[PDB]
Formats: C-alpha cells, structure tokens, sequence
C-alpha cells in the first residue's frame, strides 16, 4: 500500500504502472490515456454551428 | 487436351494450341485494393474495359547468338492506348498483369527460352570494367519503353545474380519441341497500395535463351518472339494535368 | 543470494527509458489540484486550430513583417491570372512555418492525414469577385495557365455575405505516412502545389478601393496523426542564455 | 435495375513441425500411370516421390524444421558499422546505411521485402582493443532533426532525440529499435527514381535510391568540453527480431563493390561453380 | 470571424472512398511528448574551493524551454539524472 | 534490497543470445502492414524449388559461362558410352553450387533427406533416344562401363512428348544427418555419383540437327531438413565496400 | 498491459514471449512458428497436376 | 529497477556449481537417439562385476 | 577486449586479425573483457550420430 | 501497334485449322443502310 502522492491522479490509464516504493510519485510513467476534447479549442461558440448550414445567416 | 487455351479479356482474344499450364504468380490472382489496405481518401477510377485488354508490343528476332531481352512494367504501356493516358493524368496507379510470350518454330528446330518475372529488377553496371568507377545505367537502359533492351551479361542478369537460380521466381519455359507459348499471371506486388507509374517499375520480364537456337540450312532462319500483355485490375487515383515523365 | 547474470545494457543511461527511481521525500504530499480551464491531453487538439499562413513571404517584406500575413487582390485587365502559389508541405520551409500545425510537425518525423486551408476576404461590402483555388497532386511544377490548374482538386469561391471558403487538401499519397519534404531524395514525399486564380474579375464601384487583401488560415483534419517524435530545428542556442 | 452488366488464392498454410515420413511400397507394372515422366516447361517443380520410383521401407522420422524458420535464420548479431574517432574534433556524424558489410548484406538480400524490429549492440574500445575510463554519448538523429556541428553543439541537449550515455569500461550498450519505415516493409531493391523530372546522365546516381529506407544519422562524441586524448573505435551489431519476409531472390555470386548499387566488376566475372577438366571424370 | 475553426470535411468537398485506418494517436499525447530527459544544467568545479551552490532555474537551455513554454501551466513529477565526469570526459575514483 | 549473487557469464555479449533490451521510442506505433504476395515462413519452401545444375562446369567454359547450363547429346558410333558424371553432394564444390538448394545448404552444417534431379531434353521433335541415369551409393569411383553402373539405383528415360524425367536420389546413409563432404576425413559423408549413359542411340532423320542439349534441374524432397546454422563460404570481403 | 507495437503480430507462436517493458517491440524473439506453404512456389499452376497422370496430355 | 544487494560469492567460478548458462544455438534440435545395448545409469552396476 | 568465435566444419576460418570472418553474422560469438568474470555458454549435443 | 487497339484475335496454326473473328454490332443507329461513297459513309462498319 502506497502514499497516494502523485502529480497526476488521472490520464495514466487503469493500472499499467510499476512501482517499488511506498511513494506514488516514484512510479514509472506508464502508457498514456488517449482521451481528447478538441471542440473546446475549435468550436468554442455559444450557438452551435452546423456543418451544412450557412454559419452567419 | 489442356494444351489448347483461350484467354479473353476486353475486346481481345488469344488462342493457342501448343501450350503448358498458366502460371499464377505466388498463387494469387490480381485484385482491387480493399478498404483496410488503402490510405488515399479520394475515389479511384476503374475503366475496366479500355485498360484491361491485351496489348501487343514490338517483335524481336531470335538469332543463333542472342543473349536475351528484358522489359519493365508498367513502363512498356505508359505511352500505349487508354492505359497510357490514365497513367499520365493520374498520380497513383495499381494493377496486375497477364504476360503472354509467343515463339513458334517447326518440328526440325530446337532451342529453349526461359521466361521469368523478377520483381524489383535493379540493374548494375560493369563499374568501368576494372571495378573502380561508380557507374550508373542510363535512363534508356533502366526504362527502355515498349521496345525493350538487350542483356549484355546474361549469365549474371546484368545485376550480379546468377541465371541458374532465376527459376525461384515465377517462370515458364518455351521448349520448341513441346510448346510455343508461355503465360504468367502476376498480381500487384509493392510495399505500398498505390504507386507512381512513371517513377517506379514493379517487375521485369526476362526472356533468355538457355539452350541456343539451332536448325539446318534450308529451314526458316527468321524465328521471331512476340510479347503480349494485359492489365487486370487497373486503378488510378490523384487526377491532375498530364505528365509524361 | 539468488543467482543472477548481468546482460548488455548494464549501467547505461538511455534518456527515453521509463523506469522507477528512488524518491527523495518520504511522506510528502503535494498541493491539491484545483480546476483550471483549458486542459490539453493530446497535441492533436492544438493541430486542428486554424492559424495564419504566411503566403506573402517575400524578401522585400522582411523589414515590414506585418505584410506577410495578407496577400493582395486587385482589379485585373487580363483574364485568368494567378494571384499566389505555394506548396502544400506542412513540414517544409515556407509559408507553413508560421502555423502552429507547421510548428508542431517539426517535433515529429512522419505525418499523415488531410489538411485544410481557409481563405478569408477582407475587402469592402461593395466588392465582388470569383476565385479558383486549386490543389495539384505531385508530378509537375506550378501550372502555366488556369486551364491546366483546374484539372486537379479545386473549389470556386464566390465573394459574398460568407467571407470565407475552405479548400480541403485530401490525403493522396502512395505511402501511409509522409516524411518531411526537402530538396534531394526527400522530394519523394512532396504533397503538391496550391494555386489561386481569377475566375472572374475583382469588380468594384466608384468610391470603394480597388485593392483588397486575403488572409489564409490553415489547420488539420480529424484523420491527422504524427509519429516518431524528434528534435525541432527552429530554435537554436549558439550563445549562452543569460 | 435497367442495366444488367452493372450487377456483377490457390494454396493454404499448414503446421509441419517435423519432416515427412516415408511409406512402404512394392513393385508396380502397368500402363497409363507414369509418375516419373514430368514436364518442366509448365513452371512447376517435380512431384515425384521416393515410393513411386523405388521400393521403400517405412521410416518414422522426427527431424525438426525449427532451425530453418526465418526467425532463427536472422536472429544473430552481425556487424553493420565500424566508426572511428582518430574526424579529429571529437565527434562523428554517421549516415545510417547497413549495407557495408557483405555477410549480413547477402543474407538480407535473399528476399525483396522485409519487416522487422532490431536490436543494436555497441562494442567500443581503443584501436588496439584496450579500455579506458571515458564517457561517451550516442544520439539518434531522425531525418529532419538538426545534426551536431561540433563537440559542444546545442544538439547534444537531446531534449527529444533518444540518447545513450555510456562508459568505455562498461558492458556494451543494447537498445531495441522498432520498425520505422513510412512504408509497410523495407526493400533492399527499388527499381526506379525517387523524384519526378528529367533523368539526365548527371543525375544517374538517383536510380535505385528509396527514401523509405533512409533512417537518419547516428552521432557519437566524447562528452566533455575539452579534447580527449583517447582514440575511439565503435563496432555496431544488429539482431533482427519479429521478422516477415516476401519474394525470395537469387543469392549474389559476385563480390560487392558499393553500398547502394548492385554494380559488379565486369573484367572478372566469377563463375558460380568450381570448374573441372572433363565432364566424365570427377 | 466567429472565432471557430472550419468544420468542412473530405466527404463534403470531394467524392471519397471508404478508408478504415488504424493510425494510433498515442505518441502525440503529452505524456509521451514530455517523458524525455533533456539538459537543464551544467555545473563546473574548476569556484576553486571545492563546492558550488547552484540556484535552481531550469530555463537556461533552449530545447526544453521551448517545449515547456508551449503551455502556460504545468503540474508534474520529475526524475533527475546526474552525469558527472572530468572536463575532457575522463573518470577518476572520487 | 534482495540478496543476489552474480554468476559466470556476467557482462558477456553472446551474439546469438535472445533477450529483452530497452526501447528507444515510447508510444511509437509502426506503419500498418498491407498484404504482399509471396511471403516466406521457412527456408525449406525455397529448397524444394528446382534450379539449374551446372553439370558442364569445365575450365574451357569460364569465358563463355552460358554454356555451363547445358550439356550436349549427339549421335554415337559405339554403344553404351557415358555422357556425364558428377557427385550427388549438394554442399560440396562442383555442379551443385549453382542451385539455390546448394547455396542455402552452405549456411548450415548438416543435412538429411532425399534429393531429386530433373533432366529436360531440348532437341527437335524429330529426335528420339533412350538414356540410362544411374545413382551409385558410396564405395567406389565412377563405374567403368554401363553394365557396372546399372547395379545401383537407376531410371531409363525415353524421349517423347513428355520432355522431362526425374531421378530421385534417395536417402541411403549410415548416420541420420550428413555433414558436407570434403577431401580428407570428411569423405565419410559422401553421397555417391550420378552418371548418365546411352541406353540406345540418339536417332535423327535428314534435316534435323545431330546435336541436342539437356538441362539439369535439382531440388529437395519433403523429408529434407538442415541444422546447425553457420557462416557461408561463398561471399568474401577483402576490400572495403564503397 | 502493453502498447501493441510489434513488427510482426504473427508467426511468433502462442505466448512463448518475454517482456519487461510497456512496448511490445522490446520483447524477445521467442520460438518460431513452424507453418509453411511450399506449394505456392513449387506448384503455382492454374490446372492442378496430379502425380501419376501425364502432365501434358 | 528492483532494489538488490550483492552477497559474498559474487563473480566466483566454482567448478562443481550447477546452474543455467546461455545457449549458443537457438532452435537447434539434436540427432534422435537410437537404442544401444549396455546402458549404465549408476557406477555401482560396474562395481558388482 | 577479446572475441571468441565458434567455427563449425565447413565455415570459413579467420586468416588474420582483421579478417571478414570476424563479422560473425551467423557464427555464434562471445565478446568479453579480461577484467570481467569468466564467460559461460551452453553447448548442445551436435554429433551427426 | 495501331491496329491492335481495336477488337482482335490472335490465331495460332495447329490441328484446328480455322479461327473465327466475330465482327460485333457497334453502331450508333439501330439499323444500318448500305455504305457508299458520299453521305452514306455515315453507315460504314469499319476495316478488317
Ligand atoms: C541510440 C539508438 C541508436 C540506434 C538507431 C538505429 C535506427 C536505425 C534502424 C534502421 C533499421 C534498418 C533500416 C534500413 C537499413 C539499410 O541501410 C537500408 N535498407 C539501406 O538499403
Ligand atoms: C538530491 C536531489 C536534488 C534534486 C532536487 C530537484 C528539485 C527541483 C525540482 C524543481 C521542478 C521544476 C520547478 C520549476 C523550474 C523552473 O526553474 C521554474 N519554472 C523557473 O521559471
């Protein structure tokens, strides 16, 4: 059982980690999470713009 | 009665009465590119009759001291017909081939030709003779067109590899006492699903007389060799203006 | 103890090796995280954002570099002229260097997927016109006239209340991935050439200016990926920092 | 549908862990059944066996076919490079081309296409084989990345490039390298030109050069700012793992001359066989 | 002008085929982009009395500085490696 | 930590050792494989393919080496003459060096199994004849006459519409495997001698040539195996490549 | 759990592999698969040739 | 990696030690054994003669 | 630094210190140092009988 | 090489001494009037 002291408690994937110490920040990086939300940088508008409609009618 | 054969594709037909089997290279028939192997997203064109038909090239003359000939594919057809126009207007091409080599003589002639398909036939030079020059073959040698070129050192196939184990490739023989034709069906072989038709040659066809031609004086001394080829599942993609080379 | 043998690779330091190292502070616990807006999980979220393409990258523009962000469009006397021409290679030196997609491509070796270029017209309300924006697959140089350039992928853009159009550059390649194009053997990996032509004239009434400007923006599509992460060649360090 | 014409492999694999058994057979006299007469013109190999040509006994043999599998044929470390630091400013940039040594080159060129993972081992010493306490750095530079110009260049910061720090008195370093071609396999033979354009005689060097096999630059240095008084000799060895191979080729019977072309010495063509005097006397 | 990126795709601008592609998005994740050891400091003992006090500032080398300054905020654990030798690269028992 | 002891074999580099080494690229994924025809999984698939045997390996043939691939057959005056004679050793220097079986045998130390030699007649349709192709087990030299040579394994070949015959060389050995035969103590591993004789004459009418040629092809059977993979002796490197 | 990134996903045999890392190309070679299809190099003809029948009748 | 400590007896070669060493030939298979008369399993079979 | 190579019968044996046979592309070879522990390998039964 | 771009057949001499070239109906109109020098060369069939 470890001290739960890691920089990130998320996006490291379920399990897939290796540690030999009681501190959780000493562990390896593991394989990364492949979640992504691109629409908060590309379409951050209040009224949603449909692809086929004219965007300024 | 399997010595007779008929190959019909497009608006063309080849009949033969003195034949061996048909060789299907590596046990695979030509196919169109499936969705799992494709990478380019635009829709390809498949003309299906105007390009998938038999094409007859120029005719060689088998003499008593001939070394051998080679052709490059699909370089032989880049200026011929509707296939040659689709290969110039498009950037990518993909197709298989059906090669047919004809050579007839009488029952008093003798000789044997080896007809082989060698993929990625890269040519070498004699390196200036002494081995000190880093020479390279010219453009008329590496891509000779529909005419073809002559082999200079057929024992090493002009590439440093022996003729004696060329039969590890898909091949047939034309033995003059037995048959007068050879037929190989070649699929598309590359590391990529599509490629350029003007920059890359998939395979080379080699026709080499292993046993030389012989006859007595008074018989016909003009023994010609004709090559007839057909694309099978020709696809083209990447449409742009016509580029010849 | 337990019998062991040491293998090659012993006492080496590989900088990309992922392992377990000894912690310096036993029982330490960090500051708890709070919610911050704008978290990034993948670099492909940044690559889909449109940034300005520097199509007007001229040698006479280097002392007034704000003019490199827009290229002019004017009233023509002859028909079918070309306005601009540039390559579609995002990792090559040229107009794509000023984009965040062309900057994050430099940290990787190979790329794949479709691109997009958006052109925004910044003239008057009273100005009209039609342009032809073509993408040519590899095989040649810039097309000589308009009737040669329209044989490839193109879009005809009409100026109006919607001030923007999108030319999608589709993935048309022989290999599954493309390395970055370069003069030499690596011109095997070239993407092609984007040209813009006059379909009709730039028409204007009395009282409105006869020259306008177009801003080009570029991003990536949702089938875009990169691989083989490497060092970039844009930053350097000859002198010591501070 | 108003238009009716718009409506529209030979062999398989088997696991053979041992060689084939021989069945017992007796004599055979008759007409019509001739298994010894063949036709080599069809392009097919002969299908005649032991039991149809002679009288055989029963042999149950358990000779394994494991060693001739291409994974066992290729998983052996062979020399691919020798790099020397006498190149007098303490660094070498080596362009990666593994076709410079004839033993591994002839094994790989049996096939046309190959797809594998690799394992590289770096055996370093002095030019006479002695070892000294000396720190070195190996860096892999992918194509497009900046390559180092001196011993104290900024490119040795290796913030994204993979790098190995090692000592000469250490054991040899080992790394695993994946399959990193933009195509689906490496090809040792590429019949064509990489780019478009005219193909004149001054650009004939371009023939046969595939950019799908060009993997970049391997850089070495001595780490410190000052000049090291030791000469370096680095030998690189490569194992081939997880291999797939396509399209066998004739094996080369001529000695190699250059690294990028199949050029051969034309004044001395070697015969594949050893000659004798008469065809009747061995 | 809306501040939004373009939402036009391949299938709405040209005629496309079906492509089932399996290109992975694992390498561009920011864990794989950052988990590479880069140089942050060079400390020398020619400082002639046998000790150095170095104030920790990791923004002195341009390659790791430009990678980290792509973002405004960052929260991570670190792993530090100390490669020590003589100024010419030789090693002594010390 | 855990108590351990280091054993002999520590810090050695064995080139045939199979182990786990550290990867250089975390998160890398390769290009997906496509279907390519002609995949090889085992080297015994290549060994069963017939390739040309250089029975006519004479010292006068070295400047015209295309004549080494066929040996002549002609009209005889006396009866029972021999046409050719060669050893059945695939790994020895001689006619078997030009085959892909005799080349892949050189990468291994020991072999086992049956062989096959196919002779193809390349004369006229009007030519007739009968040949005796014999295989002799070890114990002697080339047989002096035809009545000595037929006491071993043989086949009588009649020329006709089928232009080929197969002489199977069966596995007749004392050991389970054979090393490669050589002058000295390793003549213990010899296979024997293949000779071809005239059974009747080569008969021909007026107007057809009196000399024809035979091509010999050689492969392996389905009980063929090899073992103890080693370096070949055919390629060398005295001068540096490039 | 590993990144599935190996040069060959076939002919390595069921299991029989050793790895200590999250990348699949770092693993050992293991023992090879003994599958073989010799008939696509030896008998690649359209009409199959029986052993006892005359092959050109 | 895993924390370990080296004990006395490290890097010694004891000639009667029985352990595992690295093989030189991957995938090698020997010649199959045949039946030979007169097999010995223990030296006490010879001592009773 | 030393190199031990096993040359099976039929394989080319080295003629000098810089011979091509030391490339060991198929021959099993061990690279070792003199200050190392002694090298150990396992050798199978490799007779033709 | 110009003539083989149309409909053709390759005939090998042998034990079957005959071959058939089929001339297929390739026309714009459903029926053809008889071809003649003048305006009625509109109805020509082609060249063997
Ligand atoms: C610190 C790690 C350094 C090791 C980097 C090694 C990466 C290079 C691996 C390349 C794998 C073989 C690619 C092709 C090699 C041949 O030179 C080409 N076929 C040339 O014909
Ligand atoms: C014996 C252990 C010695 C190692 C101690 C290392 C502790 C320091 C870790 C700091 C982590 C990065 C903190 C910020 C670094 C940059 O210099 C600041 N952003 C300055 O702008």
């Amino acid at each position: 059982h470890e001290n739960s002291n890691s920089a990130s408690e998320g996006s490291t994937i379920n399990y897939t980690t290796i540690n030999y110490y009681k501190d959780a920040y000493a562990a390896s990086a593991g394989r990364q999470d492949m979640s992504q939300d691109p629409k908060k940088f590309t379409d951050p508008v209040m009224d949603v713009i449909h692809e086929m409609a004219p965007p300024l009618k | 009665s399997d010595r007779v054969a008929q190959l019909t594709i497009g608006n063309s037909t080849i009949t033969t009465q003195e034949a061996a089997n048909i060789v299907i290279a590596y046990g695979e028939w030509p196919e169109y590119c499936p969705d799992t192997d494709a990478t380019a997203v635009d829709k390809p064109t498949r003309p299906d009759v105007s390009v998938n038909r038999f094409f007859t090239l120029d005719t060689k003359s088998w003499a008593k001291d001939s070394k051998g000939w080679y052709w490059k594919f699909p370089d032989v057809l880049t200026e011929v017909g509707v296939f040659g126009q689709n290969a110039q207007f498009h950037y990518l091409y993909r197709s298989g081939f059906c090669v047919h080599v004809q050579c007839n003589a009488s029952k008093f002639h003798q000789g044997a030709l080896l007809v082989a398909v060698l993929p990625e036939y890269v040519l070498g030079t004699i390196a200036g003779g002494t081995g000190n020059e880093n020479s390279h073959p010219p453009y008329a040698t590496t891509q000779p067109g529909q005419v073809g070129a002559v082999l200079t050192h057929p024992y090493v196939l002009d590439a440093g590899i022996p003729l004696s184990q060329l039969t590890v490739c898909p091949h047939q023989w034309i033995n003059l006492r037995t048959n007068n034709c050879a037929t190989i069906i070649v699929p598309y072989m590359n590391t990529v699903p599509f490629d350029s038709a003007l920059n890359h040659c998939n395979f080379g066809l080699l026709v080499i007389p292993v046993v030389p031609l012989d006859f007595n004086a008074g018989a016909t001394s003009e023994i010609p060799i004709t090559v007839t080829i057909a694309p099978m599942c020709a696809e083209f993609a990447g449409l742009r203006q016509a580029v010849k080379q | 103890g337990i019998p062991t043998e040491l293998k090659p690779g012993t006492n080496q330091f590989l900088t990309t090796d992922d392992g377990v190292s000894a912690p310096i502070l036993p029982g330490f616990h960090p500051t708890p995280p709070i919610h911050i807006p704008g978290e990034v999980h993948n670099l492909l979220e940044i690559c889909r954002v449109e940034t300005i393409l520097e199509v007007n990258n001229l040698k006479t523009n280097e002392t007034t570099p704000m003019q490199r962000l827009c290229f002019p469009v004017s009233v023509q006397s002859k028909t079918g002229e070309l306005c601009a021409a540039f390559r579609a290679d995002p990792g090559r030196d040229g107009p794509w260097q000023s984009t965040i997609l062309g900057q994050l491509c430099r940290y990787y070796t190979q790329w794949s997927g479709s691109l997009e270029v958006t052109f925004m017209f910044a003239g008057s309300f009273m100005a009209t016109g039609k342009m032809l924006i073509a993408y040519t697959p590899p095989g040649g140089n810039v097309p000589a006239d308009r009737i040669t350039a329209m044989l490839g992928t193109h879009v005809i853009w009409d100026f109006g209340l919607q001030s923007s159009v999108t030319l999608v550059v589709p993935w048309i390649s022989n290999t599954h991935y493309r390395a970055h194009a370069r003069a030499g053997y690596f011109d095997y990996y070239t993407t092609g050439i984007i040209t813009i032509w006059y379909q009709t004239n730039y028409v204007v009434p009395i009282g409105a200016p006869t020259t306008a400007y177009i801003v080009a923006l570029a991003a990536a599509q949702d089938n875009f990926t990169m691989k083989l992460c490497k060092d970039t060649e844009d930053i350097e360090q000859t002198a010591n920092i501070q | 549908d108003p238009i009716a014409d718009m409506i529209d492999s030979l062999t398989a694999l088997q696991v053979l862990p041992t060689a084939a058994n021989t069945e017992a057979s007796s004599h055979r006299l008759g007409t019509g059944v001739v298994p010894a007469l063949q036709a080599a013109e069809t392009g097919a190999s002969s299908n005649a066996s032991d039991k149809n040509l002679i009288e055989t006994r029963c042999v149950l043999n358990h000779h394994s076919t494991q060693e001739t599998a291409i994974g066992n044929f290729f998983s052996r470390a062979g020399l691919v490079s020798i790099i020397t630091m006498p190149n007098t400013d303490g660094y070498v940039n080596w362009d990666i081309d593994l076709m410079g040594y004839a033993q591994l080159r002839r094994k790989c060129e049996l096939f046309t296409y190959m797809r594998f993972d690799a394992e590289f081992t770096f055996v370093v010493a002095k030019p006479n084989g002695v070892l000294v306490p000396q720190l070195l750095q190996y860096m892999y530079v992918p194509p497009g990345a900046p390559k180092p110009t001196s011993r104290d260049s900024f490119a040795w910061q290796t913030a994204t490039n993979p790098s190995v720090f090692v000592k000469m008195t250490d054991p040899p370093a080992q790394v695993s390298v994946p399959f990193m071609s933009p195509a689906s396999a490496y090809q040792w033979f590429y019949d064509g030109y990489p780019t478009f354009g005219e193909h004149l005689q001054a650009n004939d060097l371009d023939y046969g050069q595939c950019p799908n096999n060009m993997m970049g630059t391997f850089s070495i240095r001595t780490v410190g700012t000052e000049k090291s008084p030791h000469s370096i000799t680095l030998r690189v060895y490569m194992r081939i793992k997880h291999v797939r191979a396509w399209i066998p080729r004739p094996l080369r019977n001529q000695p190699y001359l250059f690294k990028t072309n199949p050029n051969y010495k034309g004044n001395d063509i070697k015969c594949t066989s050893t000659s004798r005097d008469k065809i009747t006397t061995l």
